[PDB]
This record gives C-alpha cells, sequence and structure tokens, in this order.
C-alpha cells in the first residue's frame, strides 16, 4: 500500500495509491473533489531525497519522482503559477481563497518580505474576512489576542507592543465595515501582489568565479540576485528581451536578444535543479503567452 | 486504470 496525504490550504485528503498511479490521476482526483476549475495555476509540492522544494510532474508515475519516503507520503496541492493581476484572473472564489490563504501563510511566515504598515493593513483585510464587520458589542477589547496576524520581522522592530499592534489593527478593521468576504481576501491579495518577493521562485546559484547568488523565476521573465539583496535583482530578463535559454548538465545559460550583450552564464548544485528552473521558465512563459493572444 | 482512493477527509473552513 502506499499512503500518500495531500493538503490544500484548508483541507486534508488521504488517498491510497498504486505503483502505476500517475502525479495527472492524484492531481485530478484532488481538484474534482474540492471542485475547483482554474487548475492551469496549481500543482502538487513535495520534498525529494536531498530535501529540495519542487513540484510533481503530472506526466509521470508519483513512484519515480524521488519523493521523500515517510508513511503518509506529504503534497502540498498548491497554486504553482502565479497570474499578473489576481483581479483579472482568479475567477472561482475556491481559486482566490486558496490563492488568499496561501499568500497570506507566506507573508505571516516571513517568505515575503512585507513593510510594517502594508503588513497591519493586510492584518486589517485577513480580519474584515474571518470576522465580518467589527461590532462594537461582540468584538470587545481582545478580541484578536489569540489570532496570527503579523508577521514576525515586523514584531521584532517592537516599538509597539502585543497591545498596540492590535488595536491599530481593529482600528483599520472598522474601516472595512461595508466590506464583504470575498472582496476583503481579494484585497488582500491585490495589495500582496505588489510586494516585490511575491511570486518569485528563488534557486541558489553560483556564477562563474563562484560566487553565490539567487535565481528568480516569476511570471515576467528570470532574474539573477545578489545572496545577500533577495529583494531587488541586478539582472532582470523578462521574456521579450531574452534570445535563448539554455543548461548542459549544471551549467545554465541565458542569452539576451541585444547580441552585443554577453550570455549571463550560472551553475546550479546539480542537474535536476536545472530542470526544475526550466520547467518553471516554460510554464511561466506559456502563460505569459497566453495573456497575450 | 489505477485510480486513488479517497480513504480519508478534513476539511477546515
Amino acid at each position: 500500500p502506499i499512503n500518500v496525504r495531500v493538503t490544500t490550504m484548508d483541507a486534508e485528503l488521504e488517498f491510497a495509491i498504486q505503483p502505476n498511479t500517475t502525479g495527472k490521476q492524484l492531481f485530478d482526483q484532488v481538484v474534482k473533489t474540492v471542485g475547483l476549475r482554474e487548475v492551469w495555476f496549481f500543482g502538487l509540492q513535495y520534498v525529494d531525497s536531498k530535501g529540495y522544494s519542487t513540484w510533481l510532474k503530472l506526466n509521470k508515475k508519483v513512484t519515480q519522482q524521488d519523493v521523500k519516503k515517510e508513511n503518509p507520503l506529504q503534497f502540498k496541492f498548491r497554486a504553482k503559477f502565479f497570474p499578473e493581476d489576481v483581479s483579472e484572473e482568479l475567477i472561482q472564489e475556491i481559486t482566490q481563497r486558496l490563492f488568499f490563504l496561501q499568500v497570506k501563510e507566506a507573508i505571516l511566515n516571513d517568505e515575503i518580505y512585507c513593510p510594517p504598515e502594508t503588513a497591519v493593513l493586510l492584518a486589517s483585510y485577513a480580519v474584515q474576512a474571518k470576522y465580518g464587520d467589527y461590532n462594537k458589542e461582540i468584538h470587545k477589547p481582545g478580541y484578536l489576542a489569540n489570532d496570527r496576524l503579523l508577521p514576525q520581522r515586523v514584531l521584532e522592530q517592537h516599538k509597539l507592543t502585543k497591545e498596540q499592534w492590535e488595536e491599530r489593527i481593529q482600528n483599520w478593521h472598522e474601516e472595512h465595515r461595508g466590506m464583504l468576504r470575498e472582496d476583503s481576501m481579494m484585497e488582500y491579495l491585490k495589495i500582496a501582489q505588489d510586494l516585490e518577493m511575491y511570486g518569485v521562485n528563488y534557486f541558489e546559484i553560483k556564477n562563474k568565479k563562484g560566487t553565490e547568488l539567487w535565481l528568480g523565476v516569476d511570471a515576467l521573465g528570470l532574474n539573477i540576485y545578489e545572496h545577500d539583496d533577495k529583494l531587488t535583482p541586478k539582472i532582470g530578463f523578462p521574456w521579450s528581451e531574452i534570445r535563448n535559454i539554455s543548461f548542459n548538465d549544471k551549467k545554465f545559460v541565458i542569452k539576451p536578444i541585444d547580441k552585443k550583450a554577453p550570455d549571463f552564464v550560472f551553475y546550479a548544485p546539480r542537474l535536476r535543479i536545472n530542470k526544475r528552473i526550466l520547467a518553471l521558465c516554460m510554464g511561466n512563459h506559456e502563460l505569459y503567452m497566453r495573456r497575450r493572444k | 486504470d489505477s485510480e486513488p482512493v479517497l480513504k480519508g477527509v478534513k476539511l477546515h473552513y
């Protein structure tokens, strides 16, 4: 027996599968169980032998993909591709909710850097979604004392106390009095999607000289970051400005369209990293093209 | 055909 567990951001599904079972068969069963149709955004995340977080290929069997061995196999049904604008592209409520929960968790886990002012505004939309309108009676002082509202990095510059924070969030909850639940989630996603680290797939790489760098893959192309600045790219490669991309084993090369510009060469720890980089490039480029036809 | 069989669900609301 092959026990597998797939979690969405708010559901947990446990399946028994077979050695012949494909990721697509698992993917489609999760998808119709929760009733989602905007499937192009999503995938089945897992951790592999080496402790890398990657995505299941749906065309290959679940067993042939080096998934970490644990009695319940662990898959996270998650957004794998991110729209250029959530307002135009996330239609179903199930899609919007799953994006909202996933993005909020990443922000709360300090995986996406977020200024404190934006963080409190984000927290206010989250409480308007969960609690509905602030009501003077049923929401007496201290009603968010047990809610996880802000990322810890924001707390570490602790000019405010744990109670001063909640009072300022409370203030902004009041300003959202008319807002319905789904629109509250969408306003959260509208703000969150403009953070610089939002929707970026980060890969640890090195240049030819051995200097460590980051490689970002997002909806608009490729970015090179210095190892100690993951916010602002030092080189940017939008799709329209790339002549070709390539890899051979560990060596990866980006050639810009300029023609006088030199290629950018970087090196991955192993071939599977470069394969995963390219797969995300192909997925993001295709959605990019499909948005413009 | 090797379809997965659901043996458990938890819904978190």
